[PDB]
RNA sequence: UCUUAAGGUAGCCAAAUGCCUCGUCAUCUAAUUAGUGACGCGCAUGAAUGAAUUAACGAGAUUCCCACUGUCCCUGUCUA
RNA sequence: CCCGUCGCUCCUACCGAUUGAAUGGUCCGGUGAAGUGUUCGGAUCGCGGCGACGGACGUCGCGAGAAGUCCAUUGAACCUUAUCAUUUAGAGGAAGCAGAAGUCGUAACAAGGUUUCCGUAGGUGAACCUGCGGAAGGAUCAUUG
RNA sequence: CUCCGCCGGCACCUUAUGAGAAAUCAAAGUCUUUGGGUUCCGGGGGGAGUAUGGUCGCAAGGCUGAAACUUAAAGGAAUUGA
RNA sequence: UACCUGGUUGAUCCUGCCAGUAGUCAUAUGCUUGUCUCAAAGAUUAAGCCAUGCAUGUGCAAGUAUGAACCAAUUUGAACUGUGAAACUGCGAAUGGCUCAUUAAAUCAGUUAUAGUUUGUUUGAUGGUACGUGCUACUCGGAUAACCGUAGUAAUUCUAGAGCUAAUACGUGCAACAAACCCCGACUUCUGGGAGGGGCGCAUUUAUUAGAUAAAUCCGAUGAUUCAUGAUAACUCGACGGAUCGCACGGCCUUCGUGCCGGCGACGCAUCAUUCAAAUUUCUGCCCUAUCAACUUUCGAUGGUAGGAUAGGGGCCUACCAUGGUGGUGACGGGUGACGGAGAAUUAGGGUUCGAUUCCGGAGAGGGAGCCUGAGAAACGGCUACCACAUCCAAGGAAGGCAGCAGGCGCGCAAAUUACCCAAUCCUGACACGGGGAGGUAGUGACAAUAAAUAACAAUACCGGGCGCAUUAGUGUCUGGUAAUUGGAAUGAGUACAAUCUAAAUCCCUUAACGAGGAUCCAUUGGAGGGCAAGUCUGGUGCCAGCAGCCGCGGUAAUUCCAGCUCCAAUAGCGUAUAUUUAAGUUGUUGCAGUUAAAAAGCUCGUAGUUGGACCUUGGGCCGGCCGGCAUCGCGCUCCUAGCCCGGCAUCGUUACUUUGAAGAAAUUAGAGUGCUCAAAGCAAGCCAUCGCUCUGGAUACAUUAGCAUGGGAUAACAUCAUAGGA
């Protein structure tokens, strides 16, 4: 029976020690602070940061003028370029370890709808991605967490079928208007 | 089991078919023929997968059960053939020739020839012996049999034949110094001059080559496989001349085209 | 508490020693006053009157199982 | 604070006459289906030689060929004994534990009122006592006073 | 017999700069800066050095030796009090 | 994320466990559930039992057609013209699929070997004499199914008989030289012969012979062979060496006669090679158990010889002989709720546990045993027999095998539709058309995994902290909220025209019109003493009911029970149970401990085992910018690699260790590229004027142990120049 060899697995993890204040505390600062839907979210983030650092430290174990170190150390080097995750005159594959998960929350779609303006609040950012408001360069995404490469972060901008920045008004707007004509 | 297996799941078949993984239950199943059925290719995946002639396992029998696919001088309408190294591969229709040959990365790639490089194939040989009546013979990895062998023709040798003289032109003998290319293992693509060859009594004789810029390797002798004499070779090479390159050179390659535009 | 010189110790048992007695329980059997194994306030067990076991042996006593059979159902016939 | 016997309730396991019992296997032997191979066998069925005879007959040409049968070989399957293993019954005997608001003591912890204890032997309702040797985990790191 | 020095003994007195839960130890040190070699041997307390099997013994017994079940502590060193 | 926390005490420091904490592509279950993507699902218990239906059949121009049909329809000569259903013949049914019962050096993995073997087929090459006294081929047989007809039986793809008719079924039987050579051999002349004529394909077996050397006219392979192969003498009651079938016609008369003829195929016989493979087979490697120390051997155990059998090696078996084989380096035996592996979970490292299951290998089809056909089977969707089970019987008989798909019973903590489809992936057949419960699609599916809704924004307000003066005020900025307050915006859940999807529907993706007032388009699970986050709330109960993983709570003021408010952690998920990983430096090789906490044997000897003192030149240099080559006080090389007399050449102690190389199945994992919208994923896809095509990718790593190969000789074992039997 084909379609069982179709992969799939896990992407975050529960934590450790399940009641802790200081973890507690810092995960509602970082939850509130770029409005999430739960803290699973959260906890992605710090799965791939995990995923991203055990790389990186095999790399920098090794030493340089090693193929191997430099073909994914370059390639690590150049996937942290493309989501601008870390800036010019940085690529050091070190400073790769240096960024915490800060630095991927501020990526993702919500926040840089937030960063653009176009929201008046984060949690009004998160609605508008998931009412089909929003494109990138022509496709409407509804995705929050879709961690935008910096060569998609000038254009993001409204469909054009939002009642904002696109086409026709909307159901409210149509009712409404109905109903005073 | 009781018997000849006679299906192939996908996962089992060879990995250079490239061939995907939710494809489907089943490969194509190479049927038995003229070459080692581990390291050939399936004229079905010839069309449909790599020139894309058909969409499905039907249109490909309609492309066969035409006549129109010839192989080696002589239409093969078998749709699991096992066609495999310098086995030269021609369609009137679109009077379009093609030969498979390795490319450096370990696959097969169908390389367009012209009809004068079509004409003619090129195999190296199993073993030379004598047969009934004290006539000598020679047998070659793609199972072909010559009968009255030109006396200085040797064993792991490699030959010319025509398709229509349909016997040996010329042969080039098995020796160093001769320009190889590597046709099993994680060495297979890459072509080169062989430099040196060291024999050890009861087991594989290791060739050591020398690819045309520098690098140096060694394989067993079964793989290897003699082109032409000297550095140049007697047939037209792939988009890369059998150099491997490495990851790090290929990658500058792919940077350097996208810094060209 | 009376009393003895001492109060039946180790064991052992309805044992060939237990009257009550065909003791009680389990096992054996369709059925057992029999057999074995346990229980012991034992009419009246017991320590070189030797006590308790004990492989081998027994023309020793007892119970059961298998084979075998006119011992029996049930007699018949043959021979000297 | 605390040790053990005894009395009671419950749990768990042990020994235990019962030629105990059941399930499953394994081996030897007895019997042996069936197939394969083999020996004889010859139901019928093929130029239907020849008599130069009137579709017939005997001499018939050899070859096929079934039932049956013989001897091997493989050998199920049943039967008896032996034996292994897993469970399970057992009058009675005797352990351990848990419980409670029990009886008898005072064994141990202070020099625990007989210092404690280890090995071995005997005894006693119970803890325990004593004999011989040892140890301090002693109540003494000490006789030049 | 007095003095001084070597080895090899049995020990002792002072001190941590060490070690250790401490008591204490110049060997129980050179141990999280963890590795000289080697044998035996422990894995909470009971049940228990018990049952069963084996084996040795004249016997007492010795060597080898579980489980079921039960339990939340048992235990070591030192402090104060009684 | 390389981690700890509560409990022995009046308190302290420990050894130490108990409990907590987290995961499980790990099952059950409880509560709950709106959307998308993905997709395990009668393995654990019963390799227990099965109603029903299906799952393997097959047709080209090319083996067989007025037996009976359909389409053409005849100048009434001949066709059966063309379509062919039934049937014969051939081939496949030995694949697929399902399960894990048996099986612990056995299967299996890595690595060999077959010079020790069979292999339908593919692909390629190949093939004299059939009798004629080797002096060029020499003759054509009935019967059989389907059909027609008569029947038994209750009966089944049970079954007898009559009449017909074929072959690529069956059975016969024409043969292409010089005969090259081999042996006989009349006479001639003497022969060394001429020889006149008489005996000789290919396969089978046996036997002889050849299959060639070394420096002063020899010619295949191997690392290794009496090998490949040749010649000979024969030998077989010889399998074989074509009585087959298609179209397209089309050069030219010898008797102008389908005439001399001729190509392209289909099938088929045999041989060799190839391939698909198989079957054996070498080395090393597997869990627990010593309350499993001896096991094997009369009857095969270990070996030898000769044979038999096999396709073939072989005690596989037989006859004879020898007395051997395994073991403390664990045999034999026993357990396994044990198929092996790729791998899964967890992981700082090392490890621990698991692996029925979709990939590979093996084994079974109720339990054993035995065989036909066939290239391939000890087949079970084949047969025969027994045993267990069971069905029909009209009571004689007959048919059996779901651990195939679905479904039913039982067993259980535990597992879905008696659906659709050949369109994809492939397989299969005589085959472009048939078939395919393989396989795909759909329904049930909180197994697991992914994305991810349940509101957002504004001023009003009793208000609530600075910021404009900050006094003395007062209202002010992000809005913080109790606001069912007020307000218009946004949308998908859902409904649904349509289209798209699809083999046909369905889902998804698009989207006409509909689709939000906060009561609803309502989020739950568990908890609120400590651990451990969150009540010194309120009512009830009163050592009861009950809670509580542990410590403990409850004996009338319960932070602990039963309730309400509030709150908390997680959130479409969470609790519970068991097993397992972590914690666990509580199995410790890295990495524990033994004076007193559990633990040094009473003491010594002692074999295996483990461990073993020091010592042997690369000592100093050049040379060119980590190393080549050099020289010094370098046992020689004839031969391939061998200088523009000369670097860097064979054989004449083992191993380990270590470097590099090869071969190493994919899937899994790591990891490169890639905007499935992200993500799990997948292996695609991206750019032309996104107008009759370009550029393509579909990397790479790991892979311990065993094996092969190259460089080193420090470290470590073995063997050993003192009899010189040395060079
Ligand atoms: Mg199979
Ligand atoms: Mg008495
Ligand atoms: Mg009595
Ligand atoms: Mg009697
Ligand atoms: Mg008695
Ligand atoms: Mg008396
Ligand atoms: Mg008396
Ligand atoms: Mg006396
Ligand atoms: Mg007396
Ligand atoms: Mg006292
Ligand atoms: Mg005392
Ligand atoms: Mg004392
Ligand atoms: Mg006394
Ligand atoms: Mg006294
Ligand atoms: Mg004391
Ligand atoms: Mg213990
Ligand atoms: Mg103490
Ligand atoms: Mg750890
Ligand atoms: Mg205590
Ligand atoms: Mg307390
Ligand atoms: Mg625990
Ligand atoms: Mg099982
Ligand atoms: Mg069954
Ligand atoms: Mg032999
Ligand atoms: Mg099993
Ligand atoms: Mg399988
Ligand atoms: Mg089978
Ligand atoms: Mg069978
Ligand atoms: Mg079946
Ligand atoms: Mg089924
Ligand atoms: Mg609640
Ligand atoms: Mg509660
Ligand atoms: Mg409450
Ligand atoms: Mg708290
Ligand atoms: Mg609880
Ligand atoms: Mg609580
Ligand atoms: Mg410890
Ligand atoms: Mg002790
Ligand atoms: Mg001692
Ligand atoms: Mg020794």
């Amino acid at each position: 029976h084909v379609n069982f060899y179709r992969n799939y697995g896990k992407t975050f993890k529960k934590p450790r020690r399940p009641y802790e204040k200081e973890r507690l505390d810092a995960e509602l600062k970082l939850v509130g602070e770029y409005g999430l839907r739960c803290k699973r979210e959260l906890w992605r983030v710090q799965y791939a940061l995990s995923r991203i650092r055990n790389a990186a430290r095999h790399l920098l174990t090794l030493d340089e003028k090693n193929p191997r170190r430099i073909f994914e150390g370059a390639a690590l080097l150049r996937r942290m370029n493309r989501y601008g995750l870390l800036a010019e005159g940085q690529d050091k594959l070190d400073y790769v370890l240096a960024l915490t998960a800060e630095n991927f929350l501020a990526r993702r779609l919500q926040t840089l709808v937030f960063k653009a303006g176009m929201a008046k609040s984060i949690h009004h950012a998160r609605v508008l991605i998931r009412q089909r408001h929003i494109r990138v360069g022509r496709q409407i995404v509804n995705v929050p967490s879709f961690m935008v490469r910096v060569e998609s972060e000038k254009h993001i901008d409204f469909s054009l079928t939002s009642p904002f920045g696109g086409g026709p008004a909307g159901r409210v707007k149509r009712k409404n208007q109905k109903k005073a004509s | 089991a009781r018997g000849l297996k006679k299906h192939l799941k996908r996962l089992n078949a060879p990995s250079h078919w490239m061939l995907d993984k939710l494809g489907g239950a089943f490969a194509p199943k190479p049927s038995s023929g003229p070459h080692k059925a581990r390291e050939c290719l399936p004229l079905i995946l010839i069309l449909r997968n790599r020139l894309k002639y058909a969409l499905t396992y039907r249109e490909v029998q309609s492309i066969l059960m035409q006549r129109h696919i010839m192989v080696d001088g002589k239409v093969r309408t078998d749709k699991t053939y096992p066609a495999g190294f310098m086995d030269i591969i021609s369609i009137p229709k679109t009077g379009e020739n093609y030969r498979l040959l390795y490319d450096t990365k370990g696959r097969f790639r169908l390389h367009s020839v012209r009809d004068e490089d079509a004409k003619f194939k090129l195999c190296k040989v199993r073993s030379v012996q004598f047969g009934q009546k004290g006539i000598p013979y020679l047998n070659t990895y793609d199972g072909r049999t010559i009968r009255y062998p030109d006396p200085l023709i040797k064993a792991n040798d490699t030959i010319k034949l025509d398709l229509e003289t349909n016997k040996i032109v010329d042969f080039i003998k098995f020796d160093v110094g001769n320009v190889v290319m590597v046709t099993g293992g994680r060495n297979t693509g890459r072509v080169g001059v062989i430099k040196n060859r060291e024999k050890h009594k009861g087991t594989f004789e290791t060739i050591h080559v020398e690819d045309a810029q520098g690098h140096q390797f060694a394989t067993r002798l079964g793989n290897v496989f003699t082109i032409g004499k000297g550095t140049k070779p007697w047939v037209s090479l792939p988009k890369g001349k059998g150099i491997k390159l490495t990851i790090i050179e290929e990658q500058r390659k792919r940077d350097a085209a996208a810094q060209a535009a």
